[PDB]
């Protein structure tokens, strides 16, 4: 039977060829393929499809799903398509067509909707992987709800709380502090991974930290990012398969950018705040982004480049670093050049990741909005990518989503567990209403359970009455949080029973394959170039051509959605 | 509405600002939290109107509250104020230096024993040294960095800087601009002079015995031309 | 090199001979000594001291600190001096000069700043021990954040919750209720110790309670504080090395004050609300404070004596005790004399401790402010103490700080673990900004971790943006709270495995040396005298001289700091 | 600001007082929680002005709301009210006996046998 196109879309969401506007941006996601059989679509409700002996099977099956996300529009590096998502044992069991092979055609064999299946209507919603924020300062436990409310499910970084060392660096230093923090982590719904102090010219002190559970090291200048410490840190990371993150020598005390790059010696390193305002060799830190071994990321305050970016920084630097009021400027000439370039470099796929720098020159609940604000800004400036095939922004979308999902996962050695909407991975997913895509999520699923969501009046006759605000769900509570949350550790710690030894009840998993990740390993952001900075004009150049962008006067996913 | 935990915080801040406004209208001299909330609410209002820049607001809010509009010591208690607000271009941090005009009263006031200067690194032998930053970019060198191991861009008699550091306050840095020439004051490193790390030119005690080896490593690595 | 005095003080805080105003009070703390070597001071930051192979050691050491509090101004009974504080294994490892002996002169041998060291800048801050509130009514779990927000880290007392018995008395009665409360305690960040019902003329019922985990007993008139009860209770406390706290027979039913004192028989006892408005033999309970065996404390509502103290009480007594409106007065003639004397007795070192009486005729988050308000009031009325040496209030400061830190610790048998800023003790410390000293703390450290602090916007680019309010930190969460918090018990309970038997995950420590603590054992409050009350005028006499004070019209640490 | 959990509570109480004031101005008869918040906010205001004593306020607030200013039974339901507020001499408890004038309606009334 023939169904009117408008009626189909209202009932089941968009199909092949339909274009969805992401929020209030000018980015259009086109449905590349639909895995359904028209007439066999699953709908939940009274007299609907998912019912005993109809859409829901009465035949027992080894693949009876625990949850079915019906008619989802997946947005992932793997593709922008329409499919039913099946969760089982807190993992993505299957992606395709769910239902009952007894009564329906074209059912994906391992996607059985049965007696034990829960239903979640994804018709007309966008489903994405949970974001990974690889630059977290563990300064305040209040960052976690803010992060979840913005689609972030995993946070890598360091800290002890609101102590000077943490206020400046992503470091949980030494055995005792690492043990304390890993035990503190039990409280939360957020997946965590801690970095120890990398700034050492002695092996013993670095090794102690990996064995204490660290997922890597952070080399920060406040602790001395000298070539000796760069070499010693990377040597230990190479031995123990852990990641290294870097905040370079801003003042050029022990050498220039090339001296730091030489110390690294082509070894894998996550270069934090690649632009330089967050810190690093003045004025040429950005030049590192061109190198194959350098895994670069951006922090939130500089992306997207706005008419207030420079003004905000010329004071935000003084509160964070605690500088004299006698100091006025240098940053007024250096900063515009690199902040403008940064946006372009993201669009070119030169900068592979987005991070926060939470409460230490950056915003906790801004990674996802700011990534899409930049994508939108660039689409508005540079136009539709030439890489696109059709009247859509799919390639650009895939490039940008990879920045906070898959690419941080690859960098930190957790790509096998999380990072993307793929069969076999842990079910850390975010459900979005297209009108609120990238700004306000609907449901946060972690380990196959809803952990956080937008919820109305607790007394109310339905879940919709006002005030609708973000609240913790069952998956975030009791002993169920131990089932839905992961504390990542090094292989050495994992293999030596850190879980048992520290009495951690959370899922403990090792980080692996950190050392041989280069730019080539990323998804949609594998671009290498010859990046240069004029030491007089501070202008950034990609392959001899000036790399710049215009500052935005207004941004998408902002003014329409927020009260304050 | 989908109110984020940060939006819930801002409501309290804004309401506190509204209460403070009411009390000022009653003719009451505002206290520390009232003064902060009064200025914060103004910043939040102007940001919503989206007609002023962050730069404009930072300037506009200096002495937003006058000494007689607040209780004594309030201004000195609040030397700076920070408030994040959503502008048409997104959330931006508004940093105000001296938002409340100070007075003669100071809570937590420190009264010095003497106005006399503090002799730092007392009794250490000062070595005067001419240094030139022959590099294209400016650089700084910290108080406890082994001067001998400084960026190869710096041109000086490295032999004379062996086992020494800058005679400057602990935690301070000395700037040498691109092309700039300066006379630095060096003092011998404290403790055992066991120099481990930095550029790895020494990695041991800075004695006469290690010196030739260190000078050879410095030359080989390009520090000594 | 010669550094300008103002510049030194801005960079490192005050040095020897400098005077610091405590909050907005007229109390001046003079730096008695500085443990630094001028030019070797530790500073954390970019290009600063604490960096690899410089201020931070590259040489491994058995004494590598877990945390360094650089350039702190310690205010403790032990002295008012300038030093670096070193934390290791959640204990005060050392006090002196921290750093790297490889590159620095005069480093305290067991104060090594290394790879595993976290930095906390104490330059220009006052560091004090965490306060001990020995008069807690466990009524509401909401008292705990209020207490921490006011610098209190340990709470002794009793209760079951919002029930009449607790509402009135600090008593967790019997085995079952004690077990239940000790298990409820697991939730919190606060150190706890519970008192059982001392009002018994039978041994068995008292013994059961000590064996159930009680740190002592509370004898309260609501359960009848008769001479028989007083004797039986002290007899058991003497056998089991536990403390006894007392609210005496207000209505002199079984005897007068001298009859109660006789029943005690020179045995150690903690006399709550010694002034008598909080309860006790009318009108002479204050006369007990002169006795050597009596360890006296004050409750917050009567200290300092203000123009609204009497008016507030002649009604606050009617809501707490639930009295008929037919009852008008006696308290109007009795009360001014004793409330006025109380302030002077504190200044004289006659009353050794200050407590709260929390939600049961006293305020939870007022112990610390009210102690300093009284110190300030007296200084303003009676002038600088004759005991002072120099242009400072150091002796008065030491006398007052001891009231809520060391003296409660000595009384309750926990002086070996907590109560003061001393090497070997548990790292329960409070960081204060001098402008807010005694009214608003900055950071609360418990067991070497930050558990509670003033924190700004969770989304914010730095930790300073508004609204800045008190929030729980990592040390207060997960399994880290079990590492940072102590549940004190009796030796009998401790030795009989109460921890294992009740499945308590918190640190369980026994109270010891309660029975042989007299007035002589206190710090700066060892004063004994012949205290008499005129039964006609209600005037208080110390050795025949009228003991009084004038009521305050305004107090320090109040109006300038609070919204409501 | 350094807002203590007790200061956060007082903002809610004060806002509830402000909403109650608005409703009274609209000519609505206040209910049990509205009446309590209306009187509480008055006490909190007078304390900040720091011109009245606790003794003065305890007296001033008896029948602060009249029987016709509130719904029936409200006065009987609130026989006493307590509100802690910061005065120039510190935080003090303001205890009001019969803050709302009673009417002959009594919710939860006990009628003797
Ligand atoms: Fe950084
Ligand atoms: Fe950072
Ligand atoms: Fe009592
Ligand atoms: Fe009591």
């Amino acid at each position: 039977m023939k169904m009117k196109r408008q009626e189909y879309v209202n009932t089941y969401g968009p199909t092949t060829g339909d274009k969805v506007r992401l929020g209030d941006t000018d980015l259009w996601a086109e449905v590349e393929h639909d895995y359904t059989v028209y007439g066999e679509e699953l709908k939940f409700g009274a007299g609907k499809t998912i019912r005993e002996g109809m859409g829901q099977s009465n035949s027992p099956d080894e693949n009876t799903l625990d949850l079915v996300i019906t008619n989802a529009l997946i947005i992932d590096y793997t593709g922008i398509y329409k499919a039913d998502i099946g969760i089982k044992n807190g993992k993505i069991h299957g992606i395709g067509k769910a239902g009952n092979k007894d009564m329906q055609d074209g059912v994906t064999p391992h996607m059985v909707v049965g007696v034990g299946t829960e239903a979640l209507a994804g018709e007309g919603m966008i489903i994405t992987a949970g974001g990974i924020d690889s630059h977290t300062h563990f300064l305040s436990p209040q960052q976690f709800p803010t992060a979840l409310a913005n689609g972030v499910t995993t946070m890598f970084g360091g800290g002890t709380g609101p102590v000077d060392g943490t206020n400046a660096t992503t470091i949980t230093p030494g055995v005792w502090n690492l043990h304390r923090m890993l035990r503190a982590a039990e409280e939360y719904g957020m997946n965590v991974g801690l970095l120890g102090k990398g700034n050492s010219s002695s092996r013993a002190q670095l090794v102690e930290q990996v064995k204490a559970g660290a997922i890597g090291f952070k080399l920060h200048e406040d602790w001395g990012t000298t070539p000796s410490a760069i070499d010693h840190c990377l040597s230990v990371a190479d031995e123990y398969d852990v990641q290294v993150c870097i905040h370079t020598d801003t003042v050029n005390e022990a050498g220039y950018v090339d001296d730091t790059l030489r110390a690294m010696n082509g070894r894998a390193i996550h270069a934090y705040h690649i632009e330089g305002a967050g810190g690093g060799h003045s004025p040429d830190v950005i030049t590192m982004a061109g190198e194959v071994n350098i895994l670069p990321s951006s922090t939130t305050p500089t992306i997207p480049y706005t008419i207030n970016t420079v003004a905000e920084h010329l004071d935000m630097l003084m509160t964070c670093h605690h500088l004299d009021k006698r100091i006025r400027f240098s940053q007024s000439r250096i900063r515009p050049g690199s902040i403008a370039a940064e946006d372009t470099l993201h669009d070119m796929g030169v900068i592979a990741m987005t991070s926060s720098d939470s409460q230490a020159m950056g915003r906790a609940g801004e990674v996802i909005p700011r990534t899409w604000q930049t994508a939108d800004k660039n689409k508005k400036e540079f136009g539709r990518l030439t890489e696109e095939k059709g009247d859509n922004d799919n390639f650009r979308i895939k490039r940008y989503i990879s920045k906070y999902t898959i690419n941080p996962a690859i960098t930190h050695g957790v790509s096998e567990y999380i990072g993307s909407v793929e069969e076999g991975k842990i079910a850390d997913l975010v459900v979005w209403n297209p009108a609120f895509f990238g700004v306000k999520p609907k449901i946060i699923i972690k380990g196959g359970m809803v952990v956080f969501s937008e919820m109305g009046d607790s007394n109310a006759s339905v879940p919709t009455p006002q005030p609708v605000y973000y609240r913790e769900m069952f998956g975030h509570h009791g002993k169920a949080k131990f089932d839905t949350s992961i504390t990542f550790v090094s292989k050495v710690a994992y293999e030596n029973g850190i879980k048992e030894k520290l009495g951690l009840e959370r899922k403990v998993l090792p980080v692996k394959n950190c050392r041989n990740v280069t730019k080539k390993d990323f998804k949609f952001n594998n671009t290498t170039a010859k990046i240069t900075v004029n030491p007089e004009t501070f202008e950034v150049f990609v392959n001899g051509k000036l790399c710049t962008s215009k500052p935005a006067t207004e941004v998408a996913l902002a003014s329409r959605y927020t009260f304050f | 509405m989908k109110l984020t935990p940060k939006e819930q915080e801002k409501f309290l801040l804004y309401y506190a600002g509204e209460v403070a406004r009411k009390r000022k209208e009653e003719g009451l001299k505002l206290n520390q939290p009232e003064a902060i909330a009064y200025i914060s609410a103004h910043i939040m209002d102007e940001a919503r109107r989206g007609k002023k820049t962050v730069a404009q607001l930072m300037e506009e809010c200096v002495h937003f509250l006058k000494k007689d509009e607040v209780m004594p010591g309030v201004g000195n208690m609040v030397p700076d104020l920070g408030v994040e607000a959503n502008f048409p271009d997104g959330t931006k941090l508004v940093t105000v230096n001296w938002p409340i005009e100070p007075d003669d009263f100071k809570a937590g006031e420190i009264k010095f024993a003497s106005d006399k200067d503090i002799e730092l690194n007392a009794g250490k032998e000062i070595t005067e040294l001419k240094v030139t930053n022959k590099g294209p970019k400016s650089l700084h060198v910290g108080s406890h960095f082994h001067f001998f191991e400084a960026n190869r861009a710096l041109e000086f008699d490295r032999e004379k800087a062996y086992g020494k550091r800058l005679d400057i306050p602990s935690g301070n840095t000395l700037r040498i601009g691109a092309g700039e020439t300066k006379t630095v004051h060096l003092i011998p490193i404290g403790g055992s002079k066991k120099i481990i790390g930095m550029n790895g030119l020494l990695n041991g005690i800075a004695d006469d015995l290690h010196k030739q080896k260190a000078l050879e490593k410095a030359k080989h690595h390009g520090f000594i031309k």
